[PDB]
């Protein structure tokens, strides 16, 4: 089968730049060759068909380049709702359809602190035996953080569990959710619980808590 | 850059495929297939004055069935001719194709629904007078148990009419259609009558007889069958409503089968070319292109009581059961006698059972829509044709012969 | 308009075939034809088949031994059926558009998606917790312990839609646990209502839980 090689699994760039975007065949497709967009929880949206042909309706920044083995889509100028997976495609011969593995795009955009925010379990889970204690770090810039549970003052890791969002389409920030699952047997016998988020933003971290009274 | 395509499947692109094209060609790609194979031809990709012509049969000598240009890959086809022919032609102008082919087998009723509902018509094969302005109303939705509208012209009169091309000459035994319900206003329509129009060309049309005016819809939703008399054999099709509901609406299918479905009848070569013409003869002429005789393709027909002849050599020995026989293209034979040899010296006449002398065979009652007429199966290699009695404007004919590898 | 609707299972067990619908409309299967497509995290985007105007078929080498694509041109509907599903056909199954009615051409409309995992482990509803405060406010659901994927959610019947984060799940013990948080002015929390609304498809649940304030 022909493979289609992009080798570019991330790329970093800006709101107003240009973005290039490479694909490289295994053997010739001739011009046999499309790209398409997808944003996280979508399907993929067509691009541009046989290499160099922008489909209807998508918006003049998308070009597409190439012939033989080497093709390229570029963005003439990132806006922030071009955050998303691309894809090259081949259809020049049996089998046909074969994908690029994906270039994902990530914005540079300004510093902003995380909005955290800590909650106790909910009587609901409590009558049911359980108890989630959930802090959410939302709209912050750039990716990297720390989040760090303490009870009564001394940590916790065990049962903590961590998921992020893709980057915003609307203002180019990362969120994150985690989640201290402890027995309701547990839970009752600590009074403070704290969720710890360290970032760049700031030198000392940001502390939200609640005492279980 | 010429081949021949031999094995049951294989792939058929422009030279140096998928680089682009080398300027200033002309190459030949002739599939052949046995005797109860069908050739079926699928085009994967297709990018390009310049043209591919595909021809049923020997290019040039075949009918053709279609001239191709741009962009669009054209729609498979299924032939059981035992030969199709591609020509592909490209100029020094800035500058290819993609096929695959399969080789398969191929009570029998001959009223196998042709494709409309299916899709094996394809778009391509339909087209119309004119269509509604809307754009919601298309050829290509007069299709039976569309669920989008159907087909309705731009003007309601009995001029208007929706064309079929079958590609191939076809037996068609039914016609059904229905009428539509709109999806924007559910308003209801129906053609409550038509008649029908064929040809072998598409040039030279023929109004069916029984005109026969057929009996259509009653309302937008159910099928009306109705059968031929007999079977016609024909390449296009023409739907021509004459009254209707409300405005003219058509879904249609056509039914038939392929004339190589009866038993022991294959076209042994005139009109795909593999009778060549060396192998073609007669009594005389108007001194002559050999080719001139060949049903369905020539374009005029062979010209000069029971001292003329057509004269075929098929090659080898081989069962005959039928001909073909065409009018000119305007002239026809309304009778005629047919003769057979083994050995090209020595004839015997095609006997009738019921009369015990020479039988004497119906010909054409139109210069375009050709005649199937068997007989008993007998062992020759050459075959003659002596008409008898002719249209006011004399001897005319195109000419096939029906057989297959003897037994 | 032009769309591809897909209906089918999100659970298939080990062994057990899998059956796609794609209801299409705005076109005709007769003038478009449809290729079948799945997405996985291991092998990325993978093609399965096509189906062209006309009916005629081409498959994948990989999955032409247990792959069948066909169609009713009257219903608008293409139908996929591929039999013993094993754990690496996990995956999310896509039907899109052939840009024409027969060739390879780019696949210019896509089908929603069809989740779809392969698992001898039994559906399972998710219990949705509120979460509430211990100026803007942010207010979340914790939705816990449902099997297979995916849930939805949208606040206030999709009314709230900025400010609003869903979490991937994350999976321990064959159950998958998400949380979504939203964010409003402190001006219409508590004095307004707030509600999440989840759906997990595949245990046909679909629960709202109010956002009131603690004690």
């Amino acid at each position: 089968d022909i493979v289609m090689t992009q080798s570019q699994k991330f790329m970093s760039t800006t709101v107003g730049d240009r973005v290039s975007i490479t694909c490289k065949a295994s053997q010739n497709v001739g011009t046999a060759v499309a790209w398409y967009q997808q944003k996280p929880g979508q399907s993929p949206k067509l691009l541009i068909y046989s290499a160099s042909n922008r489909y209807t309706g998508v918006p003049d920044r998308f070009t597409g380049s190439g012939s033989g083995t080497d093709f390229t889509l570029t963005i003439s100028n990132m806006q922030s709702e071009d955050l998303a997976d691309y894809f090259c495609q081949q259809y020049s011969s049996y089998p046909p359809y074969t994908f690029g593995g994906g270039t994902k795009l990530e914005i540079k955009r300004a510093d902003a602190a995380p909005t955290v925010s800590i909650f106790p379990p909910s009587s609901e889970q409590l009558t049911s035996g359980g108890a989630s204690v959930v802090c959410f770090l939302n709209n912050f810039y750039p990716k990297d953080i720390n989040v760090k549970w303490k009870i009564d003052g001394s940590e916790r890791q065990n049962g903590v569990l961590n998921s992020w969002t893709d980057q915003d389409s609307k203002d180019s920030t990362y969120s994150m959710s985690s989640t201290l699952t402890l027995t309701k047997d547990e839970y009752e016998r600590h009074n403070s619980y704290t969720c710890e988020a360290t970032h760049k933003t700031s030198t000392s971290p940001i502390v939200k808590s609640f005492n279980r009274n | 850059c010429s081949k021949n395509f031999t094995s049951p499947n294989g792939t058929i692109e422009s030279p140096g495929f998928p680089e682009k094209y080398p300027h200033n060609l002309d190459c030949t790609f002739t599939i052949l297939a046995k005797p109860k194979m069908e050739i079926i031809l699928q085009f994967l990709i297709f990018d390009l004055y310049d043209w591919l012509d595909i021809w049923d049969g020997i290019p040039h000598v075949g009918p053709l069935i279609g001239k191709y240009c741009g962009t669009k890959t054209p729609s498979e086809l299924r032939s059981s001719t035992g030969i199709l022919s591609l020509t592909f032609h490209t100029d020094m102008a800035v500058a290819g194709f993609s096929a695959r082919y399969y080789l398969v087998h191929q009570n029998f009723q001959c009223n196998v629904p042709l494709g409309m509902e299916s899709g094996r018509i394809a778009n391509e094969q339909i087209s119309a007078s004119s269509t509604y302005s809307d754009g919601r109303w298309t050829p290509q939705q007069s299709r039976l148990h569309g669920d989008d509208n159907g087909w309705t012209p731009n003007l309601d009169s009995n001029k208007e009419y929706l064309q079929v091309d079958l590609r191939f000459l076809t037996m068609l035994t039914a016609i059904a259609t229905q009428g539509a319900i709109s999806r924007e206003t559910q308003n209801g329509y129906y053609v409550k009558s038509y008649k029908l129009e064929v040809s072998t060309n598409g040039e030279d049309w023929m109004v069916y007889r029984h005109h026969k005016v057929f009996q259509a819809n009653n309302d937008a939703t159910e099928v009306v069958l109705n059968k031929l008399h007999a079977p016609l054999l024909t390449r296009f099709v023409r739907i021509r409503p004459q009254t209707w509901h409300s405005g003219i609406a058509l879904r249609l299918e056509l039914f038939g089968c392929r004339v190589t479905d009866a038993p022991c009848s294959n076209m042994l070569g005139m009109l795909s070319g593999l009778i060549a013409d060396s192998q073609i003869s007669a009594s005389s002429t108007q001194e002559w292109s050999p080719s001139a005789a060949r049903l369905v393709s020539s374009r005029s027909g062979w010209f000069p009581p029971g001292e003329e002849w057509l004269q075929v050599d098929l090659g080898t020995p081989k069962t005959v059961k039928g001909v073909i026989i065409q009018g000119a293209r305007r002239a026809f034979v309304r009778k005629f006698k047919v003769s057979y040899s083994l050995n090209g010296k020595d004839w015997e006449y095609i006997q009738d059972p019921r009369t015990q002398q020479p039988k004497l065979f119906e010909g054409n009652m139109h210069y375009d829509t050709p005649d199937i007429r068997r007989f008993d199966p007998i062992p020759a290699q050459y075959v003659r044709v002596y008409p008898e009695r002719w249209s006011p404007a004399g001897i005319g004919m195109r000419l096939e012969v029906l057989g297959c590898d003897w037994t | 308009q032009v769309q591809l609707k897909q209906s089918g299972p999100g659970l298939v067990q080990p062994s057990q075939s899998l059956s796609i619908t794609c209801t299409v409309s705005g076109f005709s299967l007769t003038s478009y034809g449809v290729h079948w497509v799945r997405q996985s995290p291991g092998k990325g985007l993978e093609w399965l088949g096509l189906i062209w105007s006309g009916g005629s078929t081409d498959y994948s080498p990989a999955f032409i031994s247990r792959l069948s694509i066909s169609e009713d041109n009257s219903k608008s509907q293409v139908f996929f059926k591929m039999n013993s599903l094993q754990a690496d056909d996990t995956a999310i199954y896509f039907c899109a558009r052939n840009s024409y009615s027969s060739g390879y051409y780019a696949m210019d409309y896509w089908g929603q998606g069809t989740s779809v995992t392969v698992s001898s482990a039994k559906t399972t509803p998710p219990s949705v917790y509120p979460l509430a405060p211990g100026s803007m406010v942010t207010l979340g659901c914790l939705v816990k312990g449902y099997f297979p994927e995916p849930v939805t959610v949208t606040w206030n019947s999709g009314s709230l839609s900025s400010g609003v984060h869903t979490f991937p799940a994350v999976l321990q013990s064959d159950l998958y646990t998400l949380s979504s948080s939203v964010t409003v002015p402190s001006s219409t929390w508590p004095s307004e209502t707030v509600t999440c609304n989840v759906a997990h498809p595949a245990s046909s649940t679909k629960v709202d839980k109010k956002i009131v304030p603690r004690d």
